[PDB]
């Protein structure tokens, strides 16, 4: 929930 | 007017007619004089004497509807007493029809039946075990569902009633056993409905049974002697218990048995040739089980579901039973959606397993692996992509030699999802062969299902390739233009025909994002006209594709697209107000995309959208109140409208004034828009029982606050909404929120995400308010510090990471640095998780950097831990914990050490520390941690410190990589597809332009001293001059 990490072509 | 239907019912010589009138007579009972008593008796005789049950039942239901009506007052007081009598009669057939009539009465829901709950409890306690009629036993179980609803209607659960009702639950299990032994599948299903209704009951009525009901349903589900349809009932029941009573399942630690039971059913033989060619039964056991694993993965912790699956992956994947090989692969594909983070951590096992599946002789196994890969890509998008060098050859080979249509679709679909997320630089190696293969494939395949899969894969090449797609742009639209002729003529087209046009509209718009407005100009006008044709069409899928085209148009043209608002906003408005029931899934999907289009248009139109703000917020607010599946997306678009207004007022992202606002840094009109959406956002979090709703609101509020500051939640010195927001967020941390309550318990990934998004409110408010946040942080601080101690690894990670980020927001104005520093050192020193110690070290350096009190006592222990953590990551580097984590730990540890050297150089012995720092440089990830390291290099070299001065060659090499990486980033920045800027900040090598100039200025100094060492390197010679 801090430094360590926890959309694209489609819509 | 009505009695006619009864006479036909008694008398009709043809037997079906007697029945057909009874069905109508029941319907017509309510509307429809002295001889209402003559009609009662005629029915009762027919209902106990008629030959065939169907006519008996026809008569009985009419009797019950009469009884409910003839119970306005005490109009038929003997009915219930007589039926209670007949149900105890010596004649089993008389008892059976009596219970059947009592069941029909209970089906009337007449409020007066609550007057008789004790009667029914006493009668059903006997008739449930009737030894003469299994039908009578089943009807009694069916009747018990209604009696329970009555006891719960009462103000207070009668304790005596619920004890009687709970005593009957083992009897219903005995009926279920009986119906299965006799083969009465009709009644077996009915008893399963009774078991399903027990799930919803208050715990006082059910006793401690629900867990044992689950255990029993599993015994039935795994037993292949039992008929297929009965086993589906059991799988469904356990799947139903995960939704409505997962607390009970957790208490029994039933997650692993459920998972393994579902795994064994999933391994059962299925119709291979149907799977391979029939384009999409989930009422056969093996498929129903997959729905069970999927639901289990969503509701429970990965230790209860994901771990059991991964433990069985090695033995099942090498089994000689292809259906076991198929099963474990499909088990993973359904696990990834509810447990994405757990699945990602098992990639060291899962990626090789999917590769083995693609290599299998049996196509059913190959199809499974491809479904698994598809599923992984959708969920964990770029992570799967990085393994393209292994996948792409294997997937292309399958396409080239596929013998079945469904393998061809899933191989093309697997290629589509991989290419969609491949790094821009890696796609360049493949782009020409992919392009020619896809168009070679588009030519060969005439099936519209296969062409739709290919067109999507082609659009994924353009998306990944950006500007590198220009050489293919014209020829692609030339070819694809054929699939978008006669857009308006939607009659005589199949569902797949509609989809092939829709995908072509969507992927051509994706090509405009890849090659921008200049290369799109040739076809912009005809394509936009066709997209409007689609918007007017009667196909919701086709309208959805039109809105997707326009949304991407907004990205390409910005304000230049503003003259189209007047026509388009009314088409979007019509779409959003549609009735949503046939639910009509096409309309739900259409509403989602139209909402995205409306948001994209608002952002691009800038000033031109103001006249639409009030109406757009009116339509969107209505959908939050009334829409069945669009609440989150509708609320999200309101915040997008706010973003559009605030950017139109030239409030720049991240450029808001810190601290609690006494008034407003936003004009009155923009403030009115903010307050409107801010009000709706709080209303959909307070007392909200949908956790996906609370998550969505907390995400929108976090993002808006980070972008535009505390004005999102507060203005004019009034903190009513801020206190509400923290009151709610603190509730989620405590586990006490309404969406939670339906302490150390193991949590699902969704439950943990809920925790993290509430923490994110605090992280964002701390950057907003700085020192002003301390008052609000006081309640959450003890809770968050306690969460740093959870038995949960992710929860300890979330809390420590959030404490570190909160430290960064409050900086030197933080009145709790000593207390927070003390907690994080304990985590840094004693935690067993590398990831937790990783996040801890970041906060430790930040807290030390911002501390203004004496830290000389903690430097030595902290530095010893910092060298030991370099030791546990070292071993891991050489050969739960991923490589990304390990690399981040190096970056964070080195950043922490640098921040300490910077703070109190005298306390750190540099002769050993500087080499340890250098040996882990350059970094592979977490380039934010360069910032203190660059600052340390600046200061050491400015002091001509001997330790660094001897290390000039390593320092020069580090900067060579830094500036090499920085230019690669700048090239990628310009060539990438529009709007793929998710990790734009993360690949930044410098946290500011000021520090970048200092490094350049330092590099120039290094050139004179050391006699041109710097310019020997081609990279730095370019930056030095």
């Amino acid at each position: 929930g801090g430094k360590a990490p926890r959309a694209s072509k489609a819509a | 007017a009505l009695p006619a239907l009864i006479h036909i019912l008694q008398n009709s010589s043809n037997d079906g007619i007697k029945q057909l009138a009874g069905v109508e007579a029941r319907k017509q009972v309510s509307k429809h004089a002295a001889t209402q008593t003559s009609v009662k008796q005629s029915l009762l005789n027919s209902a106990f004497n008629e030959g065939k049950d169907a006519v008996r039942h026809a008569n009985a239901r009419v009797i019950a509807s009469i009884g409910s009506e003839e119970l306005d007052e005490k109009k038929w007081p003997e009915l219930i007493p007589n039926l209670l009598q007949a149900a105890c009669d010596s004649n089993p057939k008389i008892r059976e029809t009596a219970i059947f009539i009592i069941l029909s009465l209970l089906e009337s829901f007449n409020a007066n039946l609550a007057l008789h709950i004790d009667d029914f409890l006493n009668l059903f306690a006997q008739t449930i075990n009737d030894s003469a009629s299994l039908e009578t036993r089943s009807l009694s179980a069916q009747a018990l569902s209604y009696v329970s609803s009555l006891i719960e209607e009462e103000g207070e659960i009668n304790p005596q009633y619920a004890a009687k009702f709970a005593s009957l639950i083992p009897s219903v299990v005995q009926v279920l056993d009986a119906t299965i032994r006799e083969g009465d599948t009709t009644n077996t299903k009915l008893i399963f409905n009774c078991l399903n209704d027990f799930l919803l009951l208050d715990s006082q009525l059910t006793g401690n049974t629900i867990a044992d009901l689950v255990k029993l349903a599993l015994q039935i589900a795994v037993n292949s002697d039992v008929d297929e349809d009965i086993r589906v009932f059991a799988v469904q029941f356990v799947t139903s218990a995960l939704v409505y009573r997962k607390s009970k399942i957790n208490q029994a630690k039933l997650g692993p048995e459920i998972t393994l039971a579902a795994l064994k059913v999933a391994s059962e033989e299925i119709d291979v040739e149907d799977e391979l060619t029939n384009e999409d039964e989930e009422n056969t056991p093996a498929l129903t089980a997959l729905r069970l694993i999927s639901n289990a993965s969503g509701e429970l912790s990965p230790s209860q579901v994901g771990v059991p699956i991964i433990e069985h992956l090695p033995t099942m994947l090498s089994s000689s039973n292809p259906f076991e090989r198929r099963s474990i692969l499909l088990a993973i594909s359904v696990l990834v959606t509810g447990s994405p983070d757990y699945t990602l951590s098992q990639f060291d096992k899962i990626i090789p397993a999917t590769v083995t599946g693609l290599k299998d002789s049996e196509a059913v196994v190959q199809l499974a692996a491809l479904k698994c890969i598809v599923q992984l890509s959708t969920n964990l998008q770029d992570e799967v992509a990085r393994y393209h060098e292994q996948y792409l050859p294997l997937v292309i080979d399958i396409i080239d030699s596929a013998k079945h249509v469904v393998i061809y679709k899933y191989a093309t679909l697997a290629l589509d999802g991989l290419l969609e997320f491949i790094a821009h630089n890696d796609i360049i190696k493949y782009l020409d062969p992919l392009m020619n293969k896809l168009f070679q494939m588009l030519e060969t395949q005439q099936s519209p299902k296969l062409r739709a899969a290919i067109v999507s894969a082609i659009g994924s090449c353009a998306f990944a390739a950006g500007s590198g797609f220009v050489p293919y742009f014209k020829t692609s639209v030339q070819y694809l233009q054929q699939f978008i002729q006669n857009v308006s003529q939607i009659e005589g087209l199949s569902e797949d025909d509609i989809e092939l046009k829709a995908l072509t509209f969507e992927n051509i718009s994706t090509m405009g994002r890849a090659v921008k407005s200049a290369a799109f100009a040739e076809y912009a006008e005809p394509l936009v006209n066709a997209a409007y044709e689609a918007i007017k069409t009667d196909s919701a899928r086709l309208r959805e594709s039109g809105y997707a085209f326009i949304a991407n148009m907004a990205k390409v043209y910005g304000k230049d697209f503003a003259p189209f608002l007047q026509t388009i906003i009314p088409e979007i408005f019509k779409t959003l107000e549609q009735e949503e029931y046939q639910v009509n899934t096409g309309i739900a999907y259409e509403k989602e995309v139209a909402a995205a289009a409306l948001s994209e248009l608002a952002i691009a139109s800038k000033e031109h959208f103001l006249e639409y703000v009030e109406p757009s917020l009116k339509v969107l607010a209505e959908q939050v109140n009334e829409s069945y599946g669009l609440k989150e997306t509708a609320l999200h678009s309101m915040w997008a409208i706010v973003k559009a207004v605030l950017l139109t007022a030239n409030l720049k992202e991240g450029e808001y004034p810190k601290g609690v606002p006494s008034g407003s840094y936003v004009d009155a009109s923009a403030l009115a828009v903010i307050q409107t959406v801010r009000e709706v956002s709080l209303n959909n979090v307070i007392e909200e029982v949908e956790t996906s709703m609370v998550i969505s609101v907390f995400q929108d509020l976090s993002e808006m606050l980070r972008l535009f500051g505390p004005i999102i939640i507060m203005d004019n010195g009034d903190s009513t909404h801020l206190d509400q927001l923290c009151r709610e967020a603190l509730s989620v941390l405590k586990g006490e929120h309404a969406c939670q309550t339906i302490e150390d318990l193991d949590a699902s990934e969704t439950e943990a995400t809920l925790l993290d998004v509430a923490l994110d409110i605090y992280v964002a408010l701390s950057t907003n308010l700085v020192g002003g946040f301390a008052q609000v942080f006081t309640t959450a601080k003890p809770v968050i510090l306690q969460l740093c101690q959870s038995k949960s690894k992710n929860k300890r990670s979330f809390a420590v990471g959030a404490l570190s980020e909160i430290a960064l927001g409050m900086r030197d104005e933080n009145p709790f640095i000593q207390e927070l520093l003390e907690a994080l050192i304990i985590s840094l020193t004693n935690d067993k998780s590398l990831e937790v110690r990783c996040n801890a070290s970041y906060g430790v350096g930040l807290l030390i950097e911002y501390s203004s009190f004496d830290v000389s006592a903690i430097y030595s222990p902290v530095l010893k831990s910092l060298y030991e953590i370099l030791s546990v990551a070292d071993e891991k580097n050489l050969a739960e914990a991923t490589k990304e984590i390990v690399d981040r730990t190096f970056s964070n540890v080195c950043g922490c050490v640098a921040r300490m050297i910077l703070k109190h150089q005298n306390l750190v012995p540099l002769e050993h520390t500087i080499p340890a720092l250098l040996s882990h440089l350059p970094f592979n990830t977490a380039f934010e941690e360069y910032d203190p390291i660059f600052k340390l290099f600046l200061k050491l070299f400015q002091e001509q410190n001997s330790t660094i001065i001897n290390e000039a060659p390593k320092v020069i090499a580090i900067f060579a990589t830094v500036f090499e990486k920085e230019s690669e980033r700048i090239e990628l920045e310009t060539n990438s597809t529009l709007g793929r800027e998710e990790n734009l900040e993360k690949r930044k090598q410098f946290q500011s332009e000021e520090i970048k100039q200092q490094v350049i200025e330092l590099l120039k100094h290094l050139n004179q001293q050391f006699n041109g060492a710097v310019a020997q390197n081609p990279v730095l010679a370019q930056v030095i001059a």
